[PDB]
């Protein structure tokens, strides 16, 4: 389900800049669907959006530029253009389509996920982030990168945090063939998992010594588990055998 | 070469059509408005047949009438017919002891098992088996065998898998099988008996059975010899391989042409649906065999005798055709089904892939859809069938009726439900 | 011996049926499903038992399963030291070892 | 080097000025060719199942490939032998199979693309957005376009309807489809087969795997078809400068059955297609191919039957020619559906000068 407004206020004013997701084309202009302010469907004519082919670049699908020119702040009537953008603005335009897009990716998860209100989300989202940062995707990223953005207002849900932080990135499987043909064992690898785990480690067999790796964002992975061979290898050559690493 | 004569084994597959032979017999049913023992005779003159043999049992008296009736009791005929009456409920060994005893069998004669109506010359196939004979002393009997529709899925009852040699066109391996219709065995069977002399192995399941056998005078002394055999095809073929007589050769001719025989109602349906079609090549209704019949032929491969009345706006689809004496109304939708003849057809009816035999009042604003109408069985207002709905004999389907999927109605006046009498059973009429 | 009774079968194959076992299970005296703990042990086959027929998979003939049948009888009904008639089925860890109820000796139940 | 001379059967009195030779099994070539487009060639060569529209694409898509796995030289520039290699490539495809028109727009639009862009770029850069810009490219005049032809033609369609169909135009086959699956009308299609090729069993084979009411017919066959059925739908090649259908075989015979008999015929063509070059006859260039393809006796192509014919090299006076691309008369089509919704066939250059 995909309902209601991205900003504070319902309809647009003037100057400021939007972008529409076009299904259908050439008969006035496109009377298409927005995705910076709102999802209810707006206008474009087709006088200011040929600017220098034209019936074969936007078509379907495609994302195309969009300026608000005349406001109807009574019952719903939406005039955009696309040749009085402000030059290089187009790409500027399009950035904000893009962050509004992954913006309402975001909140579309976690209202199937816990079964409440999108408007609602996007209300107690859409203050300290499209607001005081500019965007809300970059306050996103930024947030992902070091947390500062969604301490300013309390969270009524965490599990939908989490599962938001997840489908932004995770237990990656390493098996060591342990082969030992040390004089003391036991206590190598008792020291071993005391250094190791400070993640999941789980025994099948004698020889077989399998681990989960926890990663924070996929990539971060990579980084433990070669230190975790390292301390293994560490371990064993002191001693007298051999630990095997796949 | 010359101066054969001809034995059909008619009366043999009752009770397999379910619903129907009890009161009339078998072959006397037609096929497409007429008869199907004509066809079957009108092939036997195409090959060359001299005397004609019958075997008759049940219902006999009417077939022996009807022979009365028919063209070849008449002198002008180069053939006589001569039935062979028996004791009822009999096997094909039995009856074969009991043409021994007779004793009318001289040389090559034809033994044809059920009914076969096929295009393909039988000339040549003669002369094959002549040359193949006069090649070895001790050569038994022949078996016709037609390439299938590429891959086989409409084939349940039999599809025999035919181990075959190239050089010599001989039969290795018979074996039937539920594959496609019931997953129990999906399975195939090959005997070490004639591997090192073959040697060119080539296995097939893709081939339609025809059940027209052209066979020596040995045959008849084989079965009075092995009194175990009761079959032809299953028991028979397999011991001969088996070596039951030591050194001897059987043949399956090859054809690319179509040659399918009568077995089922499925396959029946589709028999018929070839003769509309142009798949046979000299076998035309248009031509008139039983010379009381008045076909011609019209465009979009439609049928239409003499006296044939059907009313203005009434679109038609692909293959019709329409017996003498025809009444149709206006309003109706008929596509790929057969109308009986002097069948008064009312208004307002869709017809989809259906099969209506001789003299058959349809009922109006009626939906009829691949199911089959026997002779004299009337339908009446709003009767809705499915596909695959067998109807028998006189059955009077009044007003008002729904029958689902696969619903088998029974033709004697037993164990099967609907009966003959008044409205089929949505509330309990009958005996 | 002719304690070996006439297997009718037809090779009809991929998957190895045999409707006649019940009667080689009463002849001989044997629990059915020995046999079949045989043949699976002999050739890597999975199926289930039905009632006095076998659904087995794979295309196995009328001849190596006829020499398969034959081994068991040479084997499996014959003891060496004495030519007792009552034998019974026992599950000793994993491999089988099964009993005689005449004398009490433990057999090789695989070769 | 490659191969030169020694052609099979007799060359013929009448209609010699387009290749019909050779190389069909490879023997001794060039040690430095991309052998996708070997392979392209050899396809092409034997190919039954292509019809004017899907050929390009093909094309579009091996150049696509090539262009993926091409490295520039530690030595000279981007273009210094790889215009080289692409007239090579050009005269192996013109040894196999005659160069269409698309394929000449094709071959104009890279030779524009390779001029736009000035040897002074990197390797990496420059080609990772020359293969996105040709996809945008593909996706706008092919694809779209084509779409457009489907919609327009979805209006154009009324009730109760008789159809007679010709070729392995893709187009034709979508419609159709379109016309089968998502319309839900009373659509029935007639087809008919040709010699050459096997476009008309194509065809109904298609049919069949969607589940329509097939009649199958062919060019002889014709007198008696129509004795109800209204429309008649071709697929075309290419439209010249003068306005005449420079189409496939067996089109123009039927248009001027149609024309007989009262109901017209559309034609569908993309905004592409159109050519400079004048011609008004099949005598001034035709693809002509081996008198291999009339030597199955009917029925399936591999059979291969010793009945009466298999000689041609051997025979005294004898030519046996076939020819494979023709040109249909102007006034007889007057439906033609392209790019700009629904126009004339006596337009003819109108979007040639608008580019």
């Amino acid at each position: 389900t995909s309902h209601c407004r991205f900003y504070e206020n319902k309809y647009p004013e003037i100057d400021d800049i939007v972008m529409v997701n076009v299904q259908q084309i050439a008969e006035m202009g496109a009377y298409v669907k927005l995705l910076e302010y709102d999802n209810i469907e707006g206008m474009i004519l087709l006088s200011e959006l040929s600017r220098r082919s034209i019936q074969k670049l936007i078509r379907v699908g495609k994302n195309d530029v969009a300026v608000v020119l005349r406001v109807d702040k009574e019952k719903g009537y939406i005039d955009l253009s696309k040749r009085r953008v402000s030059s290089e603005d187009i790409i500027k335009c399009e950035e904000k389509y893009q962050k509004s897009k992954t913006v309402h990716s975001i909140l579309r998860y976690c209202a199937e996920k816990f079964q409440i209100p999108l408007e609602e989300l996007y209300k107690t989202i859409a203050w300290p982030l499209s607001r005081k940062f500019g965007h809300a995707y970059e306050a996103f990223k930024l947030s992902i990168i070091d947390e500062t953005v969604w301490e300013g207002i309390e969270p009524p849900s965490k599990d939908v945090l989490d599962e938001l932080k997840n489908y932004i990135s995770v237990k990656i499987r390493a098996d060591v063939e342990v082969s030992c043909f040390s004089y003391e064992g036991i206590d190598a690898i008792k020291d071993a998992l005391k250094s190791a785990e400070d993640v999941k480690v789980k025994l099948v067999a004698a020889p077989l010594y399998v681990l989960t790796t926890q990663a924070l964002d996929k990539q971060k992975g990579i980084e433990q588990l070669e230190s975790a061979i390292e301390k293994i290898t560490e371990v064993i050559t002191k001693y007298g055998g051999v630990c095997n690493i796949t | 070469e010359d101066r054969l004569q001809a034995v059909v084994l008619t009366d043999s597959y009752e009770t397999r059509f379910m619903p129907l032979t009890a009161v009339k017999p078998r072959c006397l049913l037609p096929l497409a408005n007429v008869p199907l023992i004509e066809y079957t005779l009108e092939f036997l003159a195409k090959a060359g047949v001299h005397e004609v043999f019958l075997i008759c049992s049940s219902h006999a008296n009417q077939i022996n009438d009807y022979i009365e009736n028919s063209k070849w009791n008449l002198p002008w005929s180069p053939f006589k017919i001569t039935t062979i009456m028996s004791p009822e409920a009999r096997c094909t060994g039995d009856v074969m002891r009991d043409l021994d005893n007779r004793g009318i069998i001289t040389g090559d004669f034809i033994l044809v098992s059920g009914d076969v109506l096929t295009n393909i010359d039988f000339s040549k196939m003669l002369e094959f088996h002549k040359k193949m004979h006069l090649q070895d002393k001790d050569h038994i009997s022949t078996m016709c065998l037609s390439k299938a529709s590429t891959y086989p899925k409409t084939r349940t009852i039999e599809p025999a898998a035919f181990v075959l040699d190239k050089s010599t066109s001989r039969c290795i391996y018979y074996q039937d099988l539920p594959l496609p219709s019931s997953r129990e065995k999906t399975s195939i069977q090959i005997d070490p008996e004639l591997l090192d002399n073959v040697d060119e192995f080539v296995i097939r399941n893709d081939l339609i059975d025809c059940r027209i056998d052209i066979c020596t005078s040995h045959v008849p002394l084989i079965f009075q010899e092995n009194f175990d055999y009761q079959s032809l095809r299953t028991d028979f073929v397999k011991g001969v391989i088996s070596s039951d007589i030591l050194g001897k050769h059987i043949y399956a001719y090859l054809t690319d042409e179509y040659a399918v025989r009568v077995e089922s109602w499925q396959t029946y349906d589709t028999i018929s649906q070839d003769f509309l079609g142009r798949w046979c090549y000299p076998l035309v209704l248009d031509s008139n065999i039983q010379d009381d019949q008045t076909y011609s032929y019209e465009s979009r491969h439609i049928y239409k005798e003499k006296d044939v009345v059907l009313a203005q706006s009434c679109k038609i689809g692909k293959c019709t055709a329409i017996g003498s004496g025809t009444k149709i109304g206006e309003g109706t939708k008929i596509e790929n089904s057969v109308i009986g003849r002097n069948c008064q057809i009312g208004e307002n009816i869709r017809i989809k892939n259906s099969f209506i035999w001789d003299d058959c009042i349809i009922g109006n604003n009626s939906i009829i859809d691949h199911s089959l109408i026997a002779s004299n069985a009337t339908l009446g207002s709003n009767v809705r069938l499915n596909d695959g709905c067998i109807i028998g004999f006189n059955v009077k389907i009044d007003d008002n009726m729904d029958l689902d999927r696969n619903t088998k109605i029974s033709a004697s006046p037993q164990d099967l439900d609907d009966q003959t009498l008044a409205v089929s059973i949505v509330g309990d009429k009958g005996v | 011996k002719f304690r070996i009774p006439p297997p009718v079968c037809l090779r009809d194959g991929k998957k190895t049926i045999f409707s006649n076992i019940q009667d080689i299970a009463e002849k001989l005296h044997r629990s059915p499903e020995h046999l079949i703990q045989y043949l699976f042990a002999e050739l890597g086959t999975s199926g289930s038992v039905d009632g006095k027929r076998l659904v087995i998979k794979g295309k196995f003939q009328s001849k190596q399963m006829e020499n398969v049948l034959r081994r068991y009888i040479l084997e499996y009904v014959t003891c060496k030291t004495c030519k007792s008639i009552n034998t019974e089925l026992k599950r000793e860890n994993r491999l089988f070892f099964m009993v005689c109820k005449s004398c009490g000796s433990t057999r090789s139940v695989s070769s | 080097p490659g191969i030169s001379s020694v052609i099979p059967t007799v060359l013929e009195q009448s209609f010699d000025n387009s290749s019909l030779i050779s190389v069909k099994e490879l023997l001794l070539n060039k040690d430095l060719i991309h052998p996708s487009i070997l392979l392209l060639t050899s396809h092409l060569a034997h190919y039954k199942i292509v019809g004017s529209i899907p050929r390009c694409i093909a094309m579009l898509e091996v150049f696509q490939i090539v262009i993926k796995d091409y490295q520039t030289p530690k030595g000279t520039t981007l273009s210094r032998n790889l215009t080289s290699y692409l007239s090579h490539q050009i005269d192996l495809l013109k040894k196999a199979r005659p160069l269409s028109v698309t394929m000449g727009n094709a071959i104009r639009w890279l030779k524009q693309e390779i001029s736009l862009i000035d040897p002074s770029t990197p390797d990496k850069a420059a080609k990772k957005d020359l293969c996105e810009k040709i996809g945008q490219f593909a996706k706008e005049k092919i694809e779209l376009a084509d779409q457009l032809i489907i919609d327009n033609a979805s209006t154009q369609i009324e009730e109760s309807t008789t159809i007679v169909t010709y070729g392995s135009s893709k187009v034709l086959t979508e419609l159709l489809l379109h016309n089968a699956i998502s319309l839900k009308k009373n659509i029935k299609v007639i087809v008919v087969d040709s010699r050459p090729l096997f476009e008309g069993r194509k065809m109904a084979e298609t049919l069949r795997n969607a589940g329509v009411n097939v009649m199958y017919a062919l060019i002889t066959s014709l007198d008696t078809i129509f004795n109800d059925v209204d429309y008649v739908f071709l697929g075309a090649h290419s439209i010249l400068s003068n306005g005449f259908l420079y189409s496939r075989a067996g089109t123009a015979m039927l248009a001027m059955s149609a024309k007989r008999r009262n109901i017209p015929v559309l034609v569908c063509c993309e905004s592409l297609k159109f050519s400079q070059r004048v011609q008004l006859d099949s005598v001034t260039f035709n693809e002509l191919a081996d008198p291999n393809d009339l030597v199955n006796i009917d029925y399936e192509n591999p059979v291969e039957r010793r009945g009466n014919k298999g000689a041609l090299l051997n025979q005294f006076i004898k030519e046996r020619k076939f020819e494979k691309k023709k040109l249909a008369m102007e006034n007889k089509p007057k439906g033609n559906k392209i790019g700009g919704k629904k126009g004339s066939e006596g337009e003819s250059k109108d979007a040639s000068n608008e580019e």
